[PDB]
RNA sequence: UGCGAAAGCAGUUGAAGACAAGUGCUUGUCGUUCGUUAUAAAUGGCCUCG
């Protein structure tokens, strides 16, 4: 629990802190080297001073603070410090990243992220036979509720873990996929319970899968981790337009892969990390461009009875495209007219599904809220992130009452499915008298 | 700065001799009949059983000499007064004096008479003169260098004559009670075979001891009384005993709170001490397993462990013999650790005393509802498991009463999800009922007791 | 924190506060070193030397609520040991005086003010101080008979202060709790350590009799229960510090204070005999019996009363025959051999009797709450009265005529009385008055004034009288 | 029967000084 | 699993001491009852087996403490006496008893449980109406 | 030690004590019950007290004799404050002797002295009962409230493709 | 807060000013005043000399 400073040339002690009670785990250092920060077992982060100008001429360290913000283990500190940034991220046996500001870590404020943020999505529902299937580490197990009833769970070989499982509108066919392989198992109910059987096709067996969606219950589409878009009846290849080249792309690659694949009714959209969103006919097999965002895009859906593609950017801006005005007059009314909600939140949104009583109203959720938007009707006019200087690249209901949230869907029109998430710790007694 | 304040957790008569805690218990052959003390340092006491004398040394409280030489039942042990001699008497009626330490050599064998001589005491205040009793009913006085006609023949006793007592102070006063019932008093300055006068115990007497020069304490029967020459009458009488009395001992001037001690067998498995100074009123007493014959203290001047030796029918010996860092709660409370100190507090094999005391303490600290606040089902049971037992003591019936409630307003809703809880809670009900049943006659019974006052 | 002090280089911090515990912050290290365990909490704390070869401290003693006990200590830096501890009379008076303030805290507790609660506290004192009529401020003291050192029983604490020397003696814990265990914070300082109410020695003064209230832990079903001790303390003459011989827990029964003591006379077990009485007029005489070596009750009087009061006098005579108890207002001659009603024995007065004296065996001298009256035993009859509405009425509870009125065994005895001086509504400065008076009060000896509050006068053993004023000053009266 | 009213009295005294897995429930729109 | 059929034997008790035949129930010469069923039952069953003597005192008991069946009891005395008149008690060291049901519950083994369960009739019984010659046995 | 320091409270050796001390101011069992009492024998009479039976109680008390009953109560006392666990059954002893003998009782000449340690142990119990009382309220009304208030369907691939 | 016993018997907890927050209005506060007898909560626990 000692954190000592040694001076390199001469190879000697200058300076002994005993701060923690337990093992220091990880030290990290501003950019100026005017403070250390400490962290470790005992759950406390520990900050050390020379910032001021008679420490920095006798060369002392200061000992300034420390601050329990982690429930366990603190196994992992980084520091990052720029013109408009400012963070100290801390993560460990707690799961959920802490981030703090170096200059004002004893007075500032801080912020807990979530667990689980689902950006993917590891649980589906099947609105018919009104099933709910989740996948983790190779295993899947399979809902039933009418009163919820493990009806199955499927065990696989491989070691990877799954990226992405698909089912059939009808429910018959399972998809499970990784980056290694692709599996289809057929799904069949008999007394209470789903016997699986694992239909044999070679081509998805060698095939690489990030995304996988059902056009029917017989048709699929798959985007390889190649970026290979193609349609399997269960290859269809794809035409998709190439992506100009950009400094930041080269710097950082995924950014002009594709992220989100979302079919509906032999429609498709493609979202790459790099705003572009392009509009695919699957009979036709050709691609359109849509629109090009300045934003990383977080959630896309579709709704054919509007005719319009719904996206969402990191900023939480809420975008209606016509698919051919390029944005509907709904858009262009109220995406700078969003509510205080949508706007105070610093969770981005992740998922979109539609309304069964009414195809203009949209369900949109995060981790830890839920929200409800109709686009036939117009609103009324009336610290710990980057300020954002430079360019990314070179009828109301909401609600926060439930959360965590894993993945939400309705089973009908009138059914909601909300699914929720429900270690020892260094013992740091609160005085109470 | 100052040290840390530690934590803090009869009759004097009875305390005394509580102290004898020490008990030995020994097996002879034949029940032992006679003990006698050594006057003499290291006051070794002589044990009849049997056809045998056995002599047991204070400190190592076994035999050290075997007197085996006698042939027929052995019937006394005495010492002189300077214990360098001990005499005792057989069934044959020979008395036999043997050199104490020495057993081999028969120093003087006197043939007393036909019948059994059963008592033999050595004169306290003269060396010479040696007095033996018989079944004749003549208490022949015998001298050491006349051992062919006794001294002088005390008799007019019509009945087994079992008891002889020499008056201290009195030399020439000789105290004899037979079976009889009747005391009879003798001077050996006048001719003699006589008795001056005669005491009536009315049944038949056991042993007669002289308390002190004036006072004689005659044990017969189911009582002993003391009885003063110059008034010639009985002054006190005891009958607390159920058996007859068989064996009476008197000790004084020794170290106890109470100056001089009374100790009486009563053959009912009882030996008690008695007070001379209270009007000898019963202060101690010990059982035993069966009719105890013999009893015997070390003399006053014991110098070293203290002895008390008992005779019982069994041939069964018993000796009592007087002989002449801080806790882990206590850390837990000066750390300031409240819970811990509470869990320290219900541990196996802990005395309860003690986990009074901590419980106390904290409530004396005011730390209650913080030592209870970090609890749970698992860890609040070892609490109720106790508070289910201590209600029933008075002195933890407040204790245990606090303690309960604060939990109990502290824990509402756990108790809810929590049915292990809740059975504590009904079979504790069901006790507090008793104990306010038992309480309820409380009243009832003090108020009866005050009609009568 | 109530201390904070920069060392002379900079290199140590010394704190102090409610912990009763300073600190000697390192800061190169921020390591700490703690001296605890003081007698007070630190008000003020500095480094006194050329090279800070000793450390000054301030110490409060809030214990004891009516009066602020500022005590100087001078440690050696070196080995942290008391080089020199400083302060005079620790009396405890039965309200606050003056403008005595309790020292701030975090919250508002009887031994602390709130940050709020100063203004609100300063106010409410001072209109006590000026409306308000009861206004005892009356300290119970006691005089070593062997030592004729002066004992005052601080709160659950005696101090032992020779005033010859005008120098403390010593200072000793008579009570369980938590007195000097730890430093109370935040709610323990709610907490009421045992109160010595009443303190006294015996006639040879080799024994000492002491009567404690134990407060429960309030929040708690028996926090209503109040526990009553009685303590036997000895030592020899050489030795100062008493030995404590024996504990009687619940004297009388249970919850019933003992609201009167008076060690017995020469005359009766030599000196080692006391009597205790209860305002539900109970008497117990215990004496110390040499074959148990501790001290049993040899005589009980348990007349099961049913009214309450507090005001109750008891007086030995000095051959021992006879008591003297005055329980409310009736007065009873109970004779000690058979420890019951003489066979007037019963004495009724105007009102409640707050003292019962007798300045010699032939003349009882009895204070009602009204007056004062001379009695004869010899004829029975009143010599003088004397009023004492005008100036005692309500100003003071009962039983503190008892330590306010004293008397000699040889000359005479005194009346004190109190007054407040006010020119144009009351002010907090007072004026004090005290009489000589004969036995059976004929005529005034001396009369005589004082500038302030004198809260007790006792009777020295010597000739003398000795008088503490709430200026915590000891004059004496004498020839 | 005035024991029984006593009685009847202080227990009337001292009495006034004294998540689920699966939940269904209905959202309001 | 070890099993005694309590209830049915407590119907055989009820049985037994409610049988009534007269002059033999209380003989003169002794006071005890010569009934050949009880005296059989004595002989062949009861004194033989351990389990139905330590069953036997506990169900006796019960009926003792049963106000029903308590004035019969207490009124029969020859019946009793000619029972438990024998040596070959299943506490008593020298009589060597063998188990009825093949598989008796442990219970039987229990010798305290038994003498209290003896200890309590026969005092009720020393209680009762005792005869002249019964007195006497 | 330091001058400045404070003495601290022992108790050591001190003798605790109580304002209440007042010292200094067929199948019956009588025979042995009478026998136990005249001769102190503690093994012998806890045998007899060993009954729980309440007919033998009275039984035996009937025809105990009157003078042995005052010493019976006293050492009663005695076995109560050693145990209090043995409050309950010693009371009936208590009663039983208190009706039958209560005339005896009458004509003694002080029955405080002899009997104090009966007053004093059944003052004791009287204390409690109103504070448990409080206690049995507030436990009466918190349980008052309380008492009205995966291999069968596995799917194994490895299994699936041996057979 | 007054009185009294410890049990209890009666009676109180108002007004003004200033500041902050939210939206002229609302709420909360006071090292501000006048008048009446009149929860807490900055991870924060006690030295060494055998």
């Amino acid at each position: 629990g000692s954190i000592k400073f040694w001076d390199f040339q001469f190879a000697t002690l200058n300076q002994s802190f005993k701060a923690h009670d337990a093992d220091v785990l990880c030290l990290t250092t501003d950019t100026d080297n005017n403070y250390v920060f400490s962290a470790g077992v005992d759950r406390k982060i520990f900050q050390f001073s020379q910032n001021t100008n008679k420490s920095q001429k006798n060369n002392r360290w200061v000992n300034s603070s420390n601050r329990l913000l982690h429930g366990n283990d603190i196994r992992a500190i980084c520091a990052y410090q720029s013109k408009g940034a400012d963070f100290l991220v801390s993560g460990g046996v707690e799961k959920t990243l802490v981030i703090n500001s170096l200059t004002s870590f004893s007075n500032g404020n801080y912020r807990k992220m979530p667990t689980v943020e689902p950006y993917s999505k590891n649980v589906l529902v099947n609105k018919e036979q009104r099933l709910v299937v989740s996948w983790s580490e190779s295993t899947v197990k399979i809902w039933t509720m009418g009163n919820y009833k493990l009806v199955c769970k499927l065990t696989l070989k491989d070691d990877q873990n799954i990226s992405t499982c698909s089912l059939s509108p009808d429910g018959q066919v399972l998809v499970v996929g990784r980056p290694s392989t692709t599996k289809v198992f057929h799904l069949q109910p008999v007394g209470n319970k789903l016997k699986v059987t694992k239909l044999d096709n070679d081509l998805l067996l060698r095939t690489s899968t990030k995304l996988v969606k059902f056009i029917d219950n017989s048709k699929i589409v798959i985007c390889s981790c190649e970026d290979d878009v193609f349609i399997v009846d269960l290859p269809q290849e794809v035409e998709l337009l190439e992506v100009t080249s950009t400094k930041s792309s080269i710097k950082v690659p995924y950014i002009n892969r594709i992220n989100h694949l979302e079919v509906d009714q032999n429609i498709a959209v493609i979202s790459r990390g790099c705003g572009v969103v392009d509009i695919l006919d699957l009979k036709a097999r050709i691609s359109k461009p849509l629109a090009r965002l300045n934003n990383f895009i977080t959630a896309v859906h579709i709704n054919t009875s509007r005719k319009s593609v719904v996206v969402i950017t990191a900023d939480n801006k809420i975008y209606e495209f016509n698919m051919n005005s390029v944005l509907t007059q709904w858009s262009k009314n109220n995406t700078d007219n969003l509510p205080k909600e949508w706007k105070t939140l610093k969770e981005n949104c992740v998922g979109i599904f539609s309304d069964i009583e009414n195809s203009s109203r949209l369900w949109f959720w995060g981790a830890t809220w839920i929200s409800r938007i109709d686009f036939d009707v117009d609103f009324p006019i009336n610290g710990l992130t980057i300020t954002d200087e430079s360019n990314f690249m070179n009828h109301f209901f909401f609600t926060d009452k439930y959360k965590p949230l894993l993945f939400v869907d309705l089973i009908s029109s009138n059914e909601l499915a909300i699914i929720e998430r429900n270690q020892k710790a260094f013992i740091q007694p609160k005085l109470v008298f | 700065s100052t040290a840390r304040p530690r934590i803090i957790t009869t009759t004097p008569e009875q305390r005394y001799w509580r102290q004898y805690t020490s008990a030995q218990l020994v097996k002879e052959h034949n029940s032992v009949t006679h003990i006698s003390f050594n006057p003499q340092h290291p006051h070794d006491f002589a044990v009849t059983s049997s056809t045998r004398v056995q002599i047991f040394s204070s400190r190592t409280r076994q035999v050290i000499k075997t007197f085996s030489r006698f042939k027929d039942v052995v019937y006394s042990a005495s010492f002189r007064s300077d214990g360098k001699l001990l005499c005792a008497g057989d069934a044959t009626g020979l008395v036999s004096v043997y050199d104490s330490y020495n057993p081999r050599t028969i120093l003087l064998s006197i043939n007393a008479s036909t019948h059994p001589t059963h008592v033999t005491k050595f004169h306290t205040q003269d060396n010479k003169i040696l007095a033996t009793a018989s079944d004749d009913r003549v208490t022949r006085l015998w001298d050491i260098s006349n051992a062919y006609e006794p001294q002088l023949e005390l008799t007019g006793a019509t009945d087994y004559v079992r008891t002889l007592s020499f008056i201290p102070a009195a030399p020439h006063l000789v105290a004899t009670g037979s079976y009889d019932g009747l005391i009879r008093l003798y001077d050996t300055r006048s001719s003699g075979s006589t008795p001056i006068y005669s005491l009536n115990h009315d049944q038949p007497v056991e042993n007669v001891i002289a308390v002190s020069p004036t006072q004689i304490v005659s044990c017969g029967g189911n009582n002993f009384k003391v009885w003063d020459l110059t008034s010639n009458k009985k002054l006190y009488e005891r009958g607390n005993f159920n058996k007859a009395v068989t064996c009476l001992d008197y000790v004084e001037n020794f170290d106890s709170p109470m100056q001089s001690a009374l100790i009486a067998s009563s053959l009912d498995g009882h030996v008690k001490v008695f007070d001379p100074l209270d009007n000898f009123q019963v202060k101690f007493g010990w059982k035993f397993s069966g009719p105890v014959l013999s009893c015997a203290v070390s003399p006053s001047t014991a110098q070293g462990n203290r002895h008390l030796v008992a005779g019982l029918s069994s041939g069964l010996l018993a000796i009592r013999t007087k002989k002449k860092r801080m806790r882990a709660f206590e850390r837990n409370i000066n750390q300031f650790k409240w819970s811990e100190a509470l869990d320290n507090a219900f541990v196996p094999g802990m005395a309860k005393e003690l986990t009074l005391t901590v419980l106390q303490e904290l409530r004396k600290r005011g730390k209650v509802r913080v030592a209870l606040y970090g609890r749970d089902e698992s860890t609040l049971e070892p609490l109720l498991n106790w508070c289910l037992k201590g209600i029933e003591d008075v002195r933890s019936a407040s204790i245990v009463a606090d303690w309960v409630a604060v939990v109990l307003e502290l824990y509402g809703n756990t108790l809810e999800s929590s049915p292990v809880l809740q059975e504590l809670m009904i079979d504790l009900k069901t006790k507090v009922r008793h104990e306010i049943h038992k309480s309820k006659e409380a009243q009832r019974i003090e108020g009866m007791l005050q009609l009568l006052t | 924190v109530l201390s904070l002090s920069f060392s002379h280089d900079g290199s140590y911090l010394l704190s102090g506060g409610w912990e009763k515990v300073m600190s000697l912050w390192q800061l190169e290290t921020n390591s700490q070193q703690f001296l605890p365990r003081l007698n007070g909490i630190i008000i003020d704390c500095q480094v006194l030397g050329p090279q800070g070869n000793y450390y000054s401290l301030i110490l409060q003693m809030t214990e004891n609520n009516s009066n602020s006990d500022y005590q100087f200590l001078l440690l050696n830096a070196s080995d942290l040991t008391s080089k020199l501890s400083i302060n005079g009379p620790l009396p405890v008076f039965n309200s606050t005086i003056k403008h005595i303030q309790q020292p701030i805290s975090a919250m508002n507790t009887k031994n602390s003010n709130s940050i709020t609660s100063l203004n609100h506290s300063k106010k409410k004192q001072s209109r006590k101080l000026i409306k308000s009529r009861r206004q005892d401020f009356t300290t119970n003291v006691e005089i070593n008979p062997i030592n004729k050192n002066l004992y005052f029983p601080h709160i659950s604490a005696v101090q032992i202060f020779d005033f010859y020397k005008n120098e403390q003696v010593n200072y000793q814990y008579l009570t369980s709790g938590v007195n000097n265990s730890m430093g109370k914070v935040r709610f323990e300082l709610n907490l009421q350590d045992p109160i010595i109410t009443d303190l006294k020695f015996t006639k040879d003064g080799q024994w000492m009799i002491t009567y404690e209230i134990e407060y429960p832990p309030n929040d708690l079903l028996s926090s209503k229960d109040l526990t009553h001790i009685l303590k036997f303390w000895t030592k020899n003459d050489n030795e100062t510090n008493w030995n404590l011989k024996t504990k009687v827990i619940n004297p009388h029964g249970i919850s019933v204070p003992i609201t009167k003591i008076l060690p017995s006379p020469r005359s009766v077990n030599n000196s080692q005999g006391c009597l205790t009485a209860d305002n539900n007029g109970g008497l117990k005489f215990w004496s110390f019996d040499s074959h148990e070596s501790n001290w049993c009750l040899k005589k009980i009087s348990l007349p099961n009363f049913n009214h309450f009061s507090n005001s109750v006098s008891l007086a030995w005579s000095q051959d021992g025959s006879l008591i003297f108890h005055g329980f409310d207002d009736k007065l009873q001659i109970l004779d000690f051999d058979t420890f019951k009603k003489f066979e007037v024995s019963e004495f009724t007065l105007d009102s409640e009797i707050q003292t019962v004296k007798l300045i010699n065996d032939t003349n009882l001298i009895v204070a009602t709450r009204t007056t004062l009256n001379a009695i004869n035993l010899l004829r029975g009859q009143v010599i003088n009265s004397f009023d004492l509405y005008p100036f005692v009425n309500g100003v003071y509870k009962n039983g503190h005529m008892d330590r306010l009125i004293t008397c000699d065994e040889r000359t005479g005895n005194i009346a004190l009385v109190i007054n407040q001086q006010l020119t144009d509504v009351p002010t907090i400065n007072y004026k004090s008055r005290i009489i000589i008076f004969d036995s059976d009060l004929s005529t005034k000896l001396g009369n005589f004034t004082h500038h302030e509050y004198i809260s007790w006068i006792g009777w020295n053993y010597d000739t003398d009288f000795i008088f503490l004023d709430i200026e915590s000053t000891l004059g004496v009266v004498g020839t | 029967k005035q024991v029984e009213i006593a009685e009847r009295n202080t227990e009337l005294w001292n009495l006034i000084d004294t998540l689920p897995t699966y939940t269904m429930e209905y959202l309001d729109i | 699993a070890p099993f005694f059929p309590n209830k049915t034997f407590r119907k055989l008790i009820i049985a037994l001491w409610s049988s009534n035949m007269g002059e033999i129930e209380d003989v003169k010469s002794s006071g005890a009852s010569e009934n050949l069923i009880i005296v059989e039952f004595t002989e062949k069953y009861y004194t033989k087996f351990a389990d139905i003597q330590y069953y036997f005192q506990s169900e006796f008991n019960q009926l003792l403490e049963d106000p029903a069946y308590q004035d019969l009891l207490l009124k029969n005395v020859g019946k009793w006496l000619a029972l438990v008149n024998h040596d070959k008690h299943c506490s008593s060291v020298d009589a060597d008893l063998e188990i009825f049901v093949p598989n008796p519950p442990q219970a039987i083994e229990n010798e305290s449980k038994f003498k209290s369960n003896f200890e309590k009739n026969w005092l009720s019984l020393l209680n009762g109406q005792l005869s002249l010659q019964q007195y006497k046995s | 030690k330091d001058l400045a320091s404070a003495t601290n409270y022992v108790e050591g050796n001190a003798r605790v004590t109580s304002g209440d001390n007042f010292k200094h101011v067929t199948g019956t069992v009588t025979v042995i019950l009478s026998q136990a009492l005249q001769s102190n024998d503690h093994s012998l009479l806890e045998t007899v007290l060993n009954n729980r039976d309440e007919r033998v109680i009275r039984d035996t008390i009937f025809r105990l004799k009157p003078a042995l009953a005052v010493i019976l109560l006293e050492r009663l006392a005695e076995r109560i404050a050693r145990q209090t666990h043995r409050q309950g059954p010693l009371n009936v002893w208590v009663k039983w002797c208190l009706i039958i003998h209560g005339g005896y009782l009458v004509s003694i000449p002080n029955l405080m002295s002899t009997l104090s340690s009966l007053h004093s142990t059944l003052k004791r119990r009287s204390d409690l009962l109103p504070r448990l009382l409080a206690l049995d309220a507030r436990l009466d009304c918190t349980i008052n409230k309380f008492k009205t208030l995966e291999d069968d369907v596995e799917y194994n691939e490895e299994l699936d493709d041996a057979g």
